[PDB]
């Protein structure tokens, strides 16, 4: 492999999320890219820290279709594995309409929806995460 | 712009564990951290005190570790703010 | 030997290495990265220092020279190569060009194939669409995993009901309306059928296993232990 | 229990 030039992190990373108990971050399309390393920190710093002010995280990840994010579920799947204390709820909205669904998109909903689970995780992606169909209703989510 | 910048911060508003009276005229203040206040080594921060009727900030060196729970600050008696700091916190209560 | 790749109009060809195996040819980059491998089982040939293989599933495979004593060299040596396990034509350049389907044009026809597929589960152009078969390469893509990954080989090989190794239009409506309108044992049954990779009526407990880690050794195992046939597992 | 249901 060849060697790459690397110019250091130009970030500046806020982590207000760990100045609150609970927290709700939300990514969008391709806005979501950040938060893999985020859920990966925070279930990392959650099982080697005991007394963690964050008590919850809900990851509200809302995207129209999964596509060159398939990496995102890999990941989401380990977090999940890893989160021995119920740390991270992870909700995905795919906002796709029925009649531009890819054969990943029917996928996933049919294996949400019309096709029983195995460990409570769908044989398609293997996710005990919740993926939903439509808009994320963030007001009565908060309420 | 700068006033403007300073007023968009918010001030957390804290109280003192403990004062101490520490010799050479030094005030050592314990005082309660912030729940999201996270810092690195070297860093300082700005106090202000009402007690003296002043509103005015003052910038110190945070002499705690970022392990421990509490803040704590080494105030030398330079002039006046320092002076009736060390005053005031000289009594309990 | 050497050669150039063209896939389309808008986007630039490259050089490409050709290998003939005696039934697979091989299209492999410069740098020995392997880009498309075709399978003959019993092609035809434009000639223009331009050969098009048409190939009847996948889109065609072009190929541009610097000579046309290179093209006829290669054309030389494939037509005894496919001859060991034949059509060719005579056109222009720019004749030859229009005739290919290169891969937009398999994404485009793929695109349209999928949106009349979904929406029977739930027109000479649709005709032209419907009318074509997925290879597994392109079934692993649409579906977002990589070729070589449990999910994508079960369902390919269980929605294959001619085991052609390429996945027509009727395999597919059939298991998708299995999928959504299937009755729960029907629903059962095809997990089960799925399930087993021999596919002789039962699951093993180390066939069990490899499932449950599809789905993602000692902990495998004692979840598996805490044959089971169609009955039991259902 | 969490309202979580697309519209
Ligand atoms: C980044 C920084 C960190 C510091 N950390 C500490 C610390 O950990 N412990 C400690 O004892 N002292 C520290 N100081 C010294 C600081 O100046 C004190 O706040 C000062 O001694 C208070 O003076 P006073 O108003 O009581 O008396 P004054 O009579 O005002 O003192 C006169 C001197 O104090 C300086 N000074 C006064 N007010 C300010 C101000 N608002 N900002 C900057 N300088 C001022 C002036 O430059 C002058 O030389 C720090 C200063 C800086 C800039
Ligand atoms: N932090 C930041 O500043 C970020 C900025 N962006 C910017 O956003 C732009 C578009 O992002 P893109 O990559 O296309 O993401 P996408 O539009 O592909 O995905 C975003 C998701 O949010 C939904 N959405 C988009 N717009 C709205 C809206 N107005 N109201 C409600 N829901 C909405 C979409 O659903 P549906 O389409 O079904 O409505 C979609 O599922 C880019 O130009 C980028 O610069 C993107 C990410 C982060
Ligand atoms: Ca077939
Ligand atoms: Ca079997």
């Amino acid at each position: 492999y060849p060697k790459l030039y690397l110019d250091g992190p130009f970030g500046e990373g806020h982590q207000e999320w760990h100045k609150f108990e609970v927290s709700v971050l939300v990514g969008g399309g391709i806005g979501v890219t950040p938060f893999a390393s985020i859920l990966k920190d925070l279930v990392f710093k959650s099982s080697v820290s005991c007394q963690v002010f964050c008590k919850k995280i809900y990851f509200i990840w809302v995207t129209r279709t999964q596509r060159q994010f398939e990496w995102l579920a890999d990941i989401i799947r380990e977090v999940e594995e890893n989160d021995h204390q119920d740390l991270v709820s992870v909700h995905i909205y795919i906002t796709q309409l029925a009649e531009k669904f890819d054969l990943r998109t029917t996928m996933l909903y049919i294996c949400e929806r019309h096709f029983q689970k195995v460990l409570n995780r769908s044989l398609f992606t293997g996710l005990r995460s919740i993926t939903h169909f439509g808009r994320p209703p963030f007001e009565p989510f908060f309420n | 712009g700068d006033k403007l910048v300073s007023l968009s911060r918010k001030k957390v508003e804290i109280s003192v564990v403990k004062a101490e009276l520490l010799p050479s005229g030094v005030t050592h203040l314990r005082f309660q951290r912030p729940q999201g206040f996270e810092y690195k080594s070297g860093q300082w921060v700005r106090i202000a005190c009402l007690a003296l009727g002043t509103t005015e900030y003052h910038p110190f060196t945070l002499t705690s570790a970022p392990h421990e729970d509490t803040l704590s600050l080494h105030i030398r008696a330079a002039g006046p703010w320092t002076t009736r700091l060390r005053e005031i916190y000289s009594a309990p209560t | 030997m050497e050669a150039l790749e063209w896939q389309g109009h808008k986007e630039p060809c490259r050089p490409v290495l050709v290998y003939l195996q005696p039934g697979q040819i091989r299209v492999v980059d410069g740098r020995l990265t392997v880009l498309r491998t075709i399978q003959l089982q019993p092609v035809n040939f434009v000639l223009s220092r331009t050969l098009l293989l048409k190939i009847p599933k996948e889109y065609d495979l072009v190929l541009l020279f610097n000579l046309e004593e290179e093209r006829q060299a290669l054309v030389e040596n494939l037509r005894g190569a496919l001859k060991e396990s034949i059509q060719e034509w005579e056109l222009r350049e720019q004749e030859l060009m229009r005739a290919a389907v290169t891969r937009e044009q398999r994404r485009h026809l793929l695109e349209t194939f999928f949106r009349h597929l979904f929406s029977q589960v739930l027109s000479q152009k649709v005709r032209e669409a419907l009318t074509c078969e997925l290879s597994r390469a392109e079934f692993a893509e649409s579906l977002g995993l990589k070729p070589q990954d449990m999910f994508v080989e079960s369902m390919f090989s269980l929605a294959d009901k001619d085991g052609n190794g390429y996945l027509s239009f009727r395999e597919f409506l059939d298991i998708l309306v299995v999928f959504m309108k299937g009755s729960p044992e029907e629903k059962s049954r095809l997990m089960f059928r799925m399930y087993d990779f021999d596919g002789n009526g039962l699951i093993s407990k180390d066939e069990f296993i490899r499932m449950l880690r599809s789905f993602i050794k000692a902990q495998l195992a004692e979840v598996v232990e805490s044959e089971l046939t169609w009955e039991d597992f259902h | 229990l969490l309202f979580t249901e697309a519209h």
